C-alpha cells in the first residue's frame, strides 16, 4: 500500500508540520482526538479501535516547539514517543547539530524510524521538512538524512528546506549553517524543492491581500503545496503520479536536483467571487514569475523539466489546451536538449480548506514543481555572502569549538562551487 | 587475552606519565613554555 | 562508435567552455549512480533481520514453511486483491543479482575500471580522497590561509574528486564493516574491471 | 529544562536584582509570600528557569546574595518580594571592601569566596542541565567588583562549556560617587574580558538620562533606575520563559552577536518608554517601536551609536506580531543608513519573536547592539586611569593587599588591547 | 577469588594438621 | 483557589486515591473550602 | 484440583505477601472481610458459609510486623493463628534462625503445613517469601527448606527470594547470611526465581514515573509476577502452565534452578491510552536488559531456556509470531545445544488492577520468566561482598557465639564457589 | 605479593601433611 513517512527536523520543521497536519487531518475528515467519524493509509496509521496516528516524528533538540504540540490541541493525534525532544537546542551552529548534540538523539531518531517503517507495508518515500539556515534544522538534518542514504537505500527523499532570502533573514549566521549543509542535501536527498520566506510573504502580501501576516499564515499554504504533489496517493484521479514519477522525470542529472514550487490559485474570500477560475488562467499564473515560492526570474533562465499537479473538475483536455499556449509565449524559455518538457498530473479532489484559513474554496488548483537554470541565481546570493563573511573569519570559533576543524568551512564552500559550475554547465546550449 | 590487554594498557598509562617522549610531557612542556613567556612578557611591559 | 565520438566531442566542448576536467562534467555521473544503486541493493539484501524489518507478521508469515511469500490484502474480503512479496533472505533476487561496470570508456581509467567495491579500503575514490587529505595536511603544515581574499573564486571540483561523494561516506565505510561477513556472503568476491 | 544561576554582587548587584526578581515574579505569578496566582498555564510551564520546587508549592528563586556588608543584606531582606529568597543563599561578610578592589578580591575575599562557590555548586548540581551563568554587580565598588569578578573567574574553569552573562554598571565619567572608581573598573574588565562570554554593559548616567527624557521624570529616583535595567533582564531570557514564534535562547544570542571572542561587550536598550503623560498618543505599532529601538537616546549606554559602526545587533521581540513587520523594520533600518552598519557582515541584525508579551504592555522589545562604539566608553575609563596612575595616587591602598603593580599595568594593556581591537575591526573593509 | 579460595583451601589442610 | 467537596472527591478520583465512597467522603470531611489548607492538612 | 500452598518469611516476605493476597482477593472477587459478593480453590479455602481464607502461613520471629497485617484492612480474611509470630528477631543473623531462635517456632510452623496439606486435595507446589539479606528470611527459611523436603517429598518448591543488589543494601551484614542461605537454597529449593530490590527502584522510576518510591510500591507488581505465574492454574486459557510444567521445561539440571523474571507491560496510569500494546510489542520489552527484576546483564551471559506467560487477549499465532523474532535478534544470544528455547502459556484473563494501584489496566501482559548464565554475575559480586568482609574475620564472633561452627562458612563459600563454576561450564560451547 | 607467600606457605603445609 502507499504509505508515507515524514520527518519534521528543527523549529521550522514542527511549525511547517503544524500546519501541514492541521490539513491532513480534514482531508480524510480526522478529528484532533484521532477518531475518524482506506485512503488514509498515506499519512496515517490506524491503530487498534478506530485510532488514527500520523507517520511522522517531529524532532527537534530545543524543547520549545515540541512540548508546544504536546501541550497543543493536537496532544491526542501524535504518539508521544515520536515527538522527540531535547534538553539544549543545537543555537544556530551547524557544528553543535552535527557533532555535539546531534549525535545523542541521532539514535533515538532512527529506533522510531525503524518502528515506523517496520509497521507500514510499503514505503514510498520520505518527506523531510527542515530549514537549512538554522542549527537543528541544518546540522541534525544532514547527519539524519546522512542515515537514511546509508540504511534506507532506493527509497526516493522529498526535500522541502526552508532557504535564506538575500533581501532579508532572520539570523546573522544564516550563510554557514546554510553552506555547510549543501553537501548533504546534495548527494543524499533524491529530490529537493526549494522555498524561500520573503517571497512567499509576497504571495501573501499580493495575492492573499493581507499586510501584516505571520508564521502561521506563511506555513498553511506550504501544507497546500505539500498536500497537492501527495494527493495522487491518497485519492483516484485521471493521471495517477506518485512519488517515483518526481525522481524519475525531474532531474537528468543526478546532482542537480533542486526544484521550485508554486501554487496557482491563492486568492481571498472576496477576491474569489469576481475571478473566473479558468485553467488557462491558473495554468499562466503558476508559471508567472511572481507565483513562485522562491525567488528565481525564469527569463533569466531555461526550464529543465516541468510537473504539473492539477486538482479538481480538470478535464484532461482544458491541462492540453492551456500548457500548448505555455510552450508558444516567448517569455517562456525551455533548455534546448528537452523537447518534451512537460509532465501532468490530474486528480479528482478539491482542495481542503481549514477553518479560519486565508485561502478561499477553490474547484480548482495547479501546483508546479520545475526545474530550472535560474535554481542557481539563489546559491550566487548566498555565494558572495559567504565569502565576505568567511575572509575575516568572524563566527567560527562556535564551529571550531563544537568538533569541526577550521578546514570543513574550505570543502564546504569549494562544494557550493561545485553546484553553482553544475548549473552554468547544464545551462549552456550545445 | 585479558592479561596482555592488563599489561599493555598499565604500561601505556605508567609509562606516559614519566616518558619524555609522551604527550603527557609534550603538553607540559607547551605549558611550560606559555606560562614562561607569558610572565615574561608581563615583566617586560612593567619594566618599559 | 559515432555516438561515442559525437559523445566525447561533446564533453570535450562543454568542459572547455565551462571551466572544467571532462570526469568533472554532470553528464559522466552515469557510473557513480550505478554503483551507488548496486551499494544500495547488496546492502539491502544483506542487512541483518531486524535492519531489514522487524515486522511480526512478515518474518513468521515468511518463515512458515521453505517458500518465502506473503499475502498483502487490499481493499474488502469481497473485492479484494493480493500482493504477493517473495524475499528470500541472504540471496539477491536472480534478475537483480548483477554487478555491472564499464571497462571500455576511458574517463574510469583511473578507477580501474567504475565498478562496485565491498571493501572498506577501497570503497568509494579512495585515491583522489587520500591525495587531498595529503594536500590539505600539506597546507596546514605550511600554515597558509586559504579562504583570505573574495576576489579570488576557488575552482569547482567535485564530491568525487575530494573524495566527498556518497560512496566515500564514514557511514557507509561502518556500516559495511559491519556487515562484512554476511556481504561476501551474498557477494563472493569484488572485480577489478580493468582488464 | 534550561536553567539560569542568579548571583547579586555589591549594593549594586543586590538592589538591582532585588528589583529585578519582583519583576520576573510578577510575570511568572509567584506573590511575595512564594505560592503560585497566575491566570493561565503559560506562566506555569517554565518556571524552573528561574525558580525551584519547594514544600507547599512555594518557588525559591536560583539566586544567591553575596556581599560584604551585612547594611544591604537587610534592605533586600526588608524590603518588599524579599521573603522570597531563600536564607541559605545569604552569604555574606562584615568587613566589607569599601570600594577597595583588592580589598575585594586578595584579602577577605578567599574566606567568601570558598562559602558562596559551595552555595553555588550545590544549587548548579540540582538541576538537569545548565543554560548560563548570570550576574549583576558593579565595576566600580569592591564588595561586588572585586569579589564578583573573581567568582566569574572561578565559576569559569569549573563550569566551561556554559553561558556567562554579566549586567554590570560602569563608572560614569559625568557622575562619579567614588574616589577610585577607574581603579576598580579598570581591573574589573581584565577579568571580565577573558572569563565572562558575554557582557551586557551598563551606565548611569544614560539610565538617567532615559528616566528624565523619554518617561519625563523631574525627580527619578534610585530605583528607577533598576527597574529599566529590570525590564532588560526579563526581556534578555524572555524566550526561555514562554514560548513563541522564533525562539532563541541565550546561546543562539551569543552565536550571534559574538564574531570574535574578546569582542563580547555590547550595549543595550529597552524599546517601549513612554511617559504616563504621552502614553494615550501614542500608536504602539511596530514601525513605531523601530524608531525607538534605534535612537541613540534610548541606548543604555555612553556609547553613541552614530560615532561607532555596528557589528551584530539583536532584537527580541515580545507580543502577537506579524513576522514581516518583525524583519522588514530590520531590513529597512539597515539600508537606510548603511554607513552605520558593518559592511563585512551582511545581515546585521539579529530578530526573534515571543508570542507573551510582558505585564502591562502588549508588545515589547529588548534590543542588544555589539557595536565598535563601546571602546568609546573604555576610553574614558582608561584615561581616568592613567591619570592617577602615573602618580600613583591611591595606590598603597592597594598594594597593601598583597597585589603588586604588576597586575595594575597588565589589567590596563588589555583594556587597551579591546578597544585596539574594536577600532581594528571598524576601519576594516570588504577584499 | 582466587586468593580466598586457596586460603579456604589452606584452612582446611590446616584441619588435617591439627589431627 | 476554593473548591466544593464534590469538586474535591472528583479531584481526588483522577488523582487515582483508591478510596471507595465512604473514605472519601472521611478524607473530604476531616478538613466551601480552599485547597491549600487541604494539602496541608493531607501533608502533615 | 489445582491448589497452592504459599508460605512467606521474614519481614521482607510478608510485605511482599500482603501486596500479594491484596491482589489475589481481586481476581476472585474477595472482599477484605473475606465474603464473595470454582476458580477461587488455587489460593482461598472455602470454609462454611461463604468464607473463604488464604491457604498460607506468615511464620516471622519479630511481632512488629505481624500484628499490623491483623490490624490492618486485612484482619478478618486471615485465620487467627496462620500468622504465627515469635518473642525477638533474629536481628541479621543466619545462627539465630537456623540454631537458637528458630527451633521454638519451625515446630509450630511445621504443624500448620500438615494441617494445611490435610485440606488441600491435591497439592501442587509450595512458593516461599523470604529475604536472604535479613536473619529471619535466611536462618528460618533455611530450616523450613530443610523440614519441608524431608516430611514432604518430591514436592515442586519455587523460591521467590530477595537478593542484595551491587550498589544499594540497607544493612551490613547482607553478605554473611546470603552466602548462608545459598547452601539451603540450591538442594532444597527445585526452582529459585531471583528478586532485587534496586532493579525494580529502576522500573518504578523509569516505567511508572515514580520520582520517589518506597518498597509498598515494590511489593504490588512483585505480586503481579506471581499472580501471573499462578494466573493458569485458576483460570482457563489455550495453552495452560502447571507448577510441574515449569520445572521440567525450564531446569536442565539438579544444581541449575536461578532464573530471571521481568514482567514487560509497565505503564502509568496517565500513559495507558496513547500507548500502543501489541503482542510482540510487549515481548520486546520483556526482553530488554532495563526491565528485569534483578540487575543482571543478559548480553554477557546466554538465555539458556526460557518461558513466557501470556494473559488476556492475545491469540496464539502471535505468540509463535513474537518467539520467532525475538530468536533471531543478534542481541539475545542462546546456549547452542537449547535449539527449542520457550514456553509459551496463554490465560484468557487480563490483568486485574488494584484500585490506587500504580499500574493502568492493560489488555495483555507478560511474565518472562527464564534461566541464563548471566545469573553467575548476581553470585559473584556477591561473594566478593563476601570475601572482602570475610578476609579479616568481620563480624565472625556474632556468628560463633550462637550456635554456628567456624567450618561452615568453609562449606558455604566451597559450595558458592561450585556453583560458579557450573554456570560457567553449562554455558560453554560444546 | 600476598598470594604468593600464602601459596608458598600453603604448599610448604601440604608437604607437612605428606
Ligand atoms: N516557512 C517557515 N520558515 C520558518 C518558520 N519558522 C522559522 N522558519 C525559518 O527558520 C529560521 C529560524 O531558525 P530555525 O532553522 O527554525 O532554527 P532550528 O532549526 O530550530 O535550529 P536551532 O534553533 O539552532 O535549534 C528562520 O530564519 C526562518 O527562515 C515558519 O514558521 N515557516
Ligand atoms: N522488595 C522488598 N524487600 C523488602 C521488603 N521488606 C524488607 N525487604 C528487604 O529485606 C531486607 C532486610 O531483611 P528483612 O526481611 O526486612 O528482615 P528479616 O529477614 O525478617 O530479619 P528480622 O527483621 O530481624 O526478623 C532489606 O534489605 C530489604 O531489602 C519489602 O517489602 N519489599
Ligand atoms: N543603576 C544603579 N546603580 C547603582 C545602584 N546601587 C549602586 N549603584 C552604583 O554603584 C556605584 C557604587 O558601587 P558600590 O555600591 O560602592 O559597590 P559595592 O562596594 O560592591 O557595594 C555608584 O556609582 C552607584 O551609581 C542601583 O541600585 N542602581
Ligand atoms: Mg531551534
Ligand atoms: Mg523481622
Amino acid at each position: 500500500m502507499r504509505e508515507v513517512i515524514s520527518i519534521h527536523i528543527g523549529q521550522a520543521g514542527i511549525q511547517v508540520g503544524n500546519a501541514c497536519w492541521e490539513l491532513y487531518c480534514l482531508e480524510h475528515g480526522i478529528q484532533p482526538d484521532g477518531q475518524m467519524p482506506d485512503a488514509f493509509n498515506t499519512f496515517f496509521s490506524e491503530t487498534g479501535a478506530g485510532k488514527h496516528v500520523p507517520r511522522c516524528i517531529f524532532l527537534d533538540l530545543e524543547p520549545t516547539v515540541v512540548d508546544e504540540v504536546r501541550t497543543g490541541t493536537y496532544r491526542q493525534l501524535f504518539h508521544p514517543e515520536q515527538l522527540i525532544s531535547g534538553k539544549e537546542d543545537a543555537a544556530n551552529n551547524f557544528a553543535r547539530g552535527h557533532y555535539t548534540i546531534g549525535k545523542e538523539i541521532v539514535d533515538l531518531a532512527l529506533d522510531r524510524i525503524r518502528k515506523l517503517a517496520d509497521n507500514c507495508t510499503g514505503l514510498q518515500g520520505f518527506l523531510v521538512f527542515n530549514a537549512v539556515g538554522g542549527g537543528t534544522g541544518s546540522g541534525l538534518g544532514s547527519l539524519l538524512l546522512e542515515r537514511l542514504s546509508v540504511d534506507y537505500g532506493k527509497k526516493s527523499k522529498l526535500g522541502f528546506t526552508v532557504y535564506p532570502s538575500p533581501q532579508v533573514s532572520t539570523a546573522v549566521v544564516e550563510p554557514y549553517n546554510s553552506v555547510l549543509s549543501t553537501h548533504s542535501l546534495l548527494e543524499h536527498t533524491d529530490v529537493a524543492v526549494m522555498l524561500d520566506n520573503e517571497a512567499i510573504y509576497d504571495i501573501c502580501r499580493r495575492s492573499l491581500d493581507i499586510e501584516r501576516p505571520t508564521y502561521t499564515n506563511l506555513n498553511r499554504l506550504i501544507a497546500q503545496v505539500i498536500s497537492s504533489l501527495t494527493a495522487s496517493l491518497r485519492f483516484d484521479g485521471a493521471l495517477n503520479v506518485d512519488i517515483t514519477e518526481f525522481q524519475t522525470n525531474l532531474v537528468p542529472y543526478p546532482r542537480i536536483h533542486f526544484m521550485l514550487s508554486s501554487y496557482a490559485p491563492i486568492i481571498s474570500a472576496e477576491k474569489a467571487y469576481h475571478e473566473q477560475l479558468s485553467v488557462a488562467e491558473i495554468t499562466n499564473a503558476a508559471f508567472e514569475p511572481a507565483s513562485m515560492m522562491v525567488k528565481c526570474d525564469p527569463r533569466h533562465g531555461k526550464y529543465m523539466a516541468c510537473c504539473l499537479m492539477y486538482r479538481g473538475d480538470v478535464v484532461p483536455k482544458d491541462v492540453n489546451a492551456s500548457v500548448a499556449t505555455i510552450k508558444t509565449k516567448r517569455t517562456i524559455q525551455f533548455v534546448d536538449w528537452c523537447p518534451t518538457g512537460f509532465k501532468c498530473g490530474i486528480n479528482y479532489q478539491p482542495p481542503t480548506v481549514v477553518p479560519g484559513g486565508d485561502l478561499a474554496k477553490v474547484q480548482r488548483a495547479v501546483c508546479m514543481i520545475s526545474n530550472s537554470t535560474a535554481i542557481g541565481e539563489i546559491f550566487s546570493r548566498l555565494d558572495h555572502k559567504f565569502d565576505l563573511m568567511y575572509a575575516k573569519r568572524a563566527f567560527v570559533h562556535w564551529y571550531v569549538g563544537e568538533g569541526m576543524e577550521e578546514g570543513e568551512f574550505s570543502e564546504a564552500r569549494e562544494d557550493l562551487a561545485a553546484l553553482e559550475k553544475d548549473f552554468e554547465e547544464v545551462g549552456a546550449e550545445s | 587475552r585479558r592479561d596482555a590487554m592488563l599489561g599493555s594498557l598499565l604500561g601505556d598509562v605508567i609509562g606516559g606519565l614519566t616518558d619524555p617522549n609522551s604527550p603527557l610531557a609534550e603538553a607540559e612542556a607547551a605549558l611550560s613554555h606559555a606560562d614562561k613567556v607569558r610572565r615574561k612578557k608581563k615583566e617586560s611591559l612593567h619594566n618599559e | 562508435e559515432q555516438q561515442q565520438a559525437k559523445w566525447d566531442e561533446v564533453s570535450s566542448t562543454l568542459a572547455y567552455r565551462v571551466g572544467r576536467a571532462p570526469t568533472e562534467l554532470a553528464m559522466q555521473r552515469g557510473p557513480a549512480w550505478r554503483t551507488r544503486a548496486e551499494l544500495t541493493e547488496l546492502l539491502y539484501r544483506a542487512q541483518p533481520r531486524d535492519a531489514r524489518g522487524s515486522n511480526p507478521d512478515e518474518v513468521w508469515t515468511a518463515s512458515l514453511r521453505d517458500a518465502w511469500e506473503r499475502i498483502l490484502p487490499l481493499g474488502s474480503i469481497f473485492s479484494g486483491l493480493a500482493i504477493k512479496i517473495r524475499d528470500r533472505p541472504g540471496e539477491l533476487p536472480a534478475t537483480r543479482a548483477a554487478r555491472v561496470g564499464r571497462p571500455l570508456d576511458p574517463l574510469l581509467a583511473p578507477l580501474g575500471g567504475g565498478g562496485t567495491t565491498l571493501s572498506p579500503a577501497t570503497l568509494g575514490h579512495p585515491a583522489a580522497a587520500a591525495a587531498h587529505a595529503q594536500h590539505v595536511a600539506t597546507l596546514a603544515a605550511n600554515g597558509v590561509m586559504l579562504g583570505a581574499t573574495t576576489n579570488k573564486p576557488p575552482l569547482g571540483r567535485s564530491l568525487s574528486a575530494r573524495g566527498r561523494a556518497w560512496e566515500d561516506s564514514e557511514m557507509l565505510k561502518q556500516r559495511v564493516a559491519e556487515y562484512g561477513t554476511r556481504l561476501r556472503a551474498l557477494a563472493p568476491h569484488d572485480p577489478d574491471f580493468g582488464a | 529544562m534550561r536553567e539560569i544561576v542568579h548571583i547579586q554582587g555589591g549594593q549594586c548587584g543586590n538592589q538591582i536584582g532585588a528589583k529585578f526578581w519582583e519583576v520576573v515574579s510578577d510575570e511568572h505569578g509567584i506573590d511575595p509570600t512564594g505560592t503560585y496566582h497566575g491566570d493561565s498555564d503559560l506562566q506555569l510551564e517554565r518556571i524552573n528557569v528561574y525558580f525551584n520546587e519547594a514544600t507547599g508549592g512555594r518557588y525559591v528563586p536560583r539566586a544567591i546574595l553575596m556581599d560584604l556588608e551585612p547594611g544591604t543584606m537587610d534592605s533586600v531582606r526588608s524590603g518588599p518580594y524579599g521573603q522570597i529568597f531563600r536564607p541559605d543563599n545569604f552569604v555574606f561578610g562584615q568587613t566589607g571592601a569599601g570600594n577597595n578592589w583588592a580589598k575585594g578580591h586578595y584579602t577577605e575575599g578567599a574566606e567568601l569566596i570558598d562559602s558562596v562557590l559551595d552555595v553555588v555548586r550545590k544549587e548548579a548540581e540540582s538541576c538537569d542541565c545548565l543554560q548560563g551563568f548570570q550576574v549583576c554587580h558593579s565595576l566600580g565598588g569592591g564588595t561586588g567588583s572585586g569579589m564578583g569578578t573573581l567568582l566569574i573567574s572561578k565559576i569559569r574553569e569549573e563550569y566551561p562549556d556554559r553561558m556567562m552573562l554579566t549586567f554590570s554598571v560602569v563608572p560614569s565619567p559625568k557622575v562619579s560617587d567614588t574616589v577610585v572608581e577607574p581603579y576598580n573598573a579598570t581591573l574589573s574588565v581584565h577579568q571580565l574580558v577573558e572569563n565572562a562570554d558575554e557582557c551586557m554593559v551598563l551606565d548611569n548616567e544614560a539610565l538617567y538620562d532615559i528616566c528624565f527624557r523619554t518617561l519625563k521624570l523631574t525627580t527619578p529616583t534610585f530605583g528607577d533606575l533598576n527597574h529599566l535595567i529590570s525590564a532588560v533582564m526579563s526581556g534578555i531570557t524572555c524566550c526561555l520563559r514562554f514560548p513563541g514564534q522564533l525562539n532563541a535562547d541565550l546561546r543562539k544570542l551569543a552565536v550571534n552577536l559574538i564574531p570574535f571572542p574578546r569582542l563580547h561587550f555590547f550595549m543595550v536598550g529597552f524599546t517601549p518608554l513612554t511617559s504616563r503623560g504621552s502614553q494615550q498618543y501614542r500608536a504602539l505599532t511596530v514601525p513605531e517601536l523601530t524608531q525607538q529601538m534605534w535612537d541613540a537616546k534610548n541606548m543604555m549606554c555612553a556609547a553613541d551609536p552614530r560615532h561607532g559602526r555596528y557589528l551584530t545587533a539583536s532584537a527580541l521581540f515580545r507580543g502577537r506580531m506579524s513576522t514581516k513587520e518583525v524583519d522588514e523594520q530590520m531590513l529597512n533600518v539597515q539600508n537606510k543608513n548603511s554607513s552605520y552598519f558593518v559592511e563585512w557582515i551582511p545581515n546585521n541584525v539579529k530578530s526573534s519573536v515571543c508570542d507573551i508579551p510582558p505585564k502591562g504592555l502588549k508588545m515589547s522589545a529588548t534590543f542588544i547592539g555589539n557595536s565598535t562604539a563601546i571602546q568609546e566608553m573604555f576610553k574614558r575609563v582608561s584615561e581616568q586611569f592613567t591619570a592617577m596612575f602615573r602618580r600613583k595616587a591611591f595606590l598603597h591602598w592597594y598594594t597593601g593587599e598583597g597585589m603588586d603593580e604588576m597586575e595594575f599595568t597588565e589589567a590596563e594593556s588589555n583594556m587597551n588591547d579591546l578597544v585596539s581591537e574594536y577600532q581594528q575591526y571598524q576601519d576594516a573593509s570588504a577584499e | 577469588k582466587e586468593k580466598m579460595m586457596m586460603s579456604l583451601e589452606r584452612d582446611k589442610l590446616a584441619a588435617r594438621v591439627d589431627a | 483557589g476554593l473548591l466544593t467537596p464534590d469538586q474535591l472527591r472528583s479531584a481526588l478520583d483522577r488523582l487515582h486515591t483508591g478510596l471507595d465512597a465512604a473514605e472519601k467522603d472521611r478524607i473530604v470531611a476531616r478538613v466551601k473550602v480552599h485547597y491549600m489548607d487541604f494539602i496541608r492538612s493531607l501533608e502533615s
